[PDB]
């Protein structure tokens, strides 16, 4: 015959890739654009409270 | 069919022990929004990983309405991954052998000589109900709901 | 030294917070990984610059003109298997080298795409519902753009397809069949030529109607190539063409060369019957599958139209 | 209370915002008037219009985008089957938020090992609250556009 | 359990609750602003939801 | 006969709650050798110097295969230390009194009022089983395990 | 009309013998789209340039079924080309004068005395499958197996 | 060896733990052991009074 290691047989090395492969962040929308401390923004902070 | 259920998905967390021999225990419920049929698998709760049930509580509420109710709940470890949806996946009876607790609401507590010789195992196992008898003339949005203690670190 | 290659993707956390004061000490995330694997196998062909005497009864020395016929072939080889698993499947396309019986290369098998990155043209559902109104329009790009932009909020399992750098900066590619580029720019359902009138106002002569093929459509840009697969078994009853667009974003297949520096084509030579028929053969080392994390693929759309052929007096 | 353009985008415009749903109900329909519109724009200055290079123009003067996570109902209509969505259209305090915990948003990173250092474990959470501002029992600064959008791909498993 | 793999889970661990509170904070923008949460997936908070504070 | 376990000859390990109120459980088991027999203390396991039994189940198989069953169960706490061998150790009929479990696979839990008011001991004190009447007829390998929930802090 | 298999068109190569009168079989088949009618000529497979067939095994799957089946296959030696799609080719019958397999599922093997006596030609030819009577019924899919035998270095 | 310290209940209880990492295995190629013989003699305690 003739040697064959075959598919799947313990002799069969596998290496092992380090690079992650992320699924990303969606893109957020109200970003520092939108929230403002002026009246003049689409979402206001309100810091009355951040540190009383 | 494979009755999904925040618990076995990753929606909502079931907590690990830490330490050793510490019980642990959460409410794995189901609201569920059909009609079982005769033969269903309902993944309540994921056993977390490397961790045995000592007490288990079965709460329910009626699922049978008509007359001589013949309802059976079937409460046991189902293998697999912990929340992969195929209909292959089959659990067994071991928190519980035959439940009577189908036919009016009630709560009966893990009553088998088995229920509390789980053998662990390093991946998280998945708990499930199977219907293993007629649901008859009844059913509606209702809800199944296991309170089982599990404790790590077990020997 | 191994055949295969396993790599992970890293997917998002879907638990929900606790609120309030409630301890979080023993509510703990899992992070889960997804993988898949690339077998690597050997491919080889060999010519035939054959004959002491069939060498002889010629002017051109037949040695030469098979180690560049090779090269060629091995590059057109390795071009049509990548378009073969970025769509795959493997249809009636006749000037592809595979037979049509095409099945695999390393036990690495033909994956045909889910539910979810399978768009049809047109209004349809399945592959046994195509019809003449089911060609490729701008309509069914625009449709691609939507998906992959919303897939994950209409399945919450898939993993959102980014944009790659293809001209200037971050655009879907769009492999396109060279008759469903046709079926474009030769019709007016199709929606493609109004706007390109338009444009061609704005523009004299070096709109794409003129001096080109297709343009970007929706940060799409499109282009046409011969290997694109081509279905003969869709509709109703069968016996109706089709198509399959590729719909391409990053990581959309992986290629494990088997060889030091990337491919590299060895030239072997033998020689048969006491020196006659003098031989060449060579072969890469090379696997390629199309990225599979969970059971729903990683970077292409496959959108999968109606195109006929335009001129029925092609042979079959 | 009658709402005011804000200075996010260029200058005064109200910020329109729509579930990719709605968009491109508006960039694949003569029915939906923006196509037209955008022909002749494309006739005036071409392979630079929103038709060939992205997103959607200015309608009006309100600044319109698309973003993923805009709330879809899938209940509306006679028949209760019906999906729509709810297209924003903001404009000055639109809604507030309380951070309560410095100037910014501050994460509060903690880390604690569980088993004599088996499992790492690593936590974090804001402290804050959000409202959209209602006076009286009117909104100030939305107007929650409510329509039809279909899924354009009947494959998706929804 | 990281030792069986190559890939460092704490780094991994802290990026994942970055971007997760990013999209957190997104999406509870956008549920309060609209008024309602919908039957929209791809959103941490569970369908049946009503205020959090 | 003074059958101990692995627990008592410190072989296996019993758990100790961290905080005042965390209620732990260990699976106390042994897979006895030889037959029960009347008079003998099995010494299950062993709960931690300051704990007081939380809920006690007893699960086991059929320790008798005969006609008309008569084993009953007494389980309850020692006298001695945990590892001195001395038939001179006696146990009591605290968590468990007339069990009447064994004649049946079953499993039982504590009924006994005197099950849940156990006072607390500096030292590591011994939950021992003794079969109180006779064991009818034959059992070879079958498993007695009883399960403790006990707290720490307690007052 | 020509229904060319894929070793005919030269998508799938053909083996020669590198050794003057050594074996060499290769398994000529085609899947037959649509049905087989009377004066159909099938290119199955090209012999090489020197070799002349020394066996030929010839297997079908029941062509035609129906019944009182009429189907008769025919293989030769075809005088055109390699591979050109001229529909003025013509079959001889030189290995099988009239296989009458394909009425029923089976193999058979070549018999007449022509099939060992053809002779050498420096050019390639294309073995042709013609069926020389038409099919009662017939079916489509059903594939056209011939297994040729052909040394390379005969006198 | 990992030495590591950890104090319980408020520190009235410090606590040492350690530990190491490996796995061992006799050489099984096959189902035949590849370096070991085992014999099962009788080995039958000389004393009587030793208990049990």
């Amino acid at each position: 015959s003739s040697t064959v290691i075959a598919f799947g047989d313990p002799k069969a090395q596998k290496k092992w890739s380090s690079e992650l492969a992320v699924d990303i962040r969606k893109k957020s929308y109200f970003e520092s654009r939108f929230i403002g401390t002026s009246e003049n923004a689409v979402i206001q902070r309100k810091t009355e409270v951040e540190s009383d | 069919a494979l009755i999904q259920s925040d618990f076995a998905q990753g929606i909502r967390m079931t907590p690990v022990p830490d330490c050793a021999g510490d019980v642990t225990a959460c409410r794995f419920d189901i609201t569920l929004k059909n009609a079982p049929a005769a033969g269903d698998i309902i993944e309540l709760g994921v056993l977390p990983g490397n961790a045995v049930p000592v007490e288990a509580i079965l709460d329910v509420d009626d699922l049978d309405t008509g007359g001589a109710p013949t309802i059976t709940l079937d409460v046991g470890i189902m293998s697999g991954p912990v929340g992969k949806n195929d209909p292959a996946r089959t659990c067994g009876n071991e928190l519980f052998a035959a439940s009577t607790v189908g036919q009016a609401g009630g709560v009966v507590r893990a009553t088998a000589s088995s229920a509390f010789r789980i053998q662990k195992a390093e991946d998280h196992r998945s708990v499930g109900v199977k219907v293993a008898a007629g649901p008859a003339t009844g059913a509606a949005g209702k809800t199944i709901a296991l309170i089982l203690f599990y404790v790590q670190g077990t020997s | 030294a191994g055949d295969r290659v396993s790599f992970d993707l890293s997917v998002r956390l879907r638990g929900q917070p606790t609120f309030g004061d409630d301890r979080v000490e023993g509510k703990e995330e899992n992070l889960k990984f997804y993988t898949d694997e690339v077998i690597i196998d050997q491919v080889r062909h060999s010519v035939s610059a054959g004959g002491r005497m069939s060498r002889k009864r010629t002017a051109h020395d037949l040695r030469k003109t098979g180690r560049d016929r090779l090269g060629d072939y091995f590059y057109q080889l390795t071009d049509e298997l990548f378009f073969m698993y970025l769509s795959g499947a493997r249809g009636i396309n006749k000037d592809f080298i595979l037979p049509t019986s095409f099945t695999g290369y390393a036990k690495n098998p033909f994956n045909t795409p889910d539910a979810a990155h399978l768009l049809y043209g047109g209004v349809a559902t399945s592959k046994a519902s195509l019809a003449n109104t089911d060609t490729m329009s701008r309509v069914v790009i625009e449709r691609a753009n939507v998906q992959a932009t919303m897939m994950q909020a209409q399945d919450p399992e898939t993993a959102n397809m980014v944009p790659v750098s293809v001209e200037g900066e971050d655009r879907y590619v769009c492999v396109m069949s060279p008759f469903q580029e046709h079926s474009l720019r030769t019709s007016d359902a199709a929606g493609w030529l109004e706007i390109q009138k338009a444009a061609a106002a704005a523009e004299g002569r070096n709109n794409p109607i003129f001096k080109g093929g297709l343009g970007m459509i929706g940060n799409t840009v499109l282009h046409s190539h011969r290997n694109v697969v081509r279905f003969s078994d869709y509709g109703a009853g069968s016996d109706q063409p089709a198509a399959r667009a590729l719909f391409m974003g990053r990581q959309a297949a992986v290629v494990a060369y088997g060889t030091k520096g990337g491919l590299r084509y060895d030239w072997q030579e033998e020689t048969k019957d006491y020196g006659n028929e003098p031989t060449v053969a060579s072969g890469f080392i090379a696997g390629i599958k199309k990225t599979r994390f969970n059971d729903r693929d990683f970077g292409v759309i496959s959108i999968d139209t109606y195109a006929k052929d335009p001129n029925p007096n092609n042979p079959a």
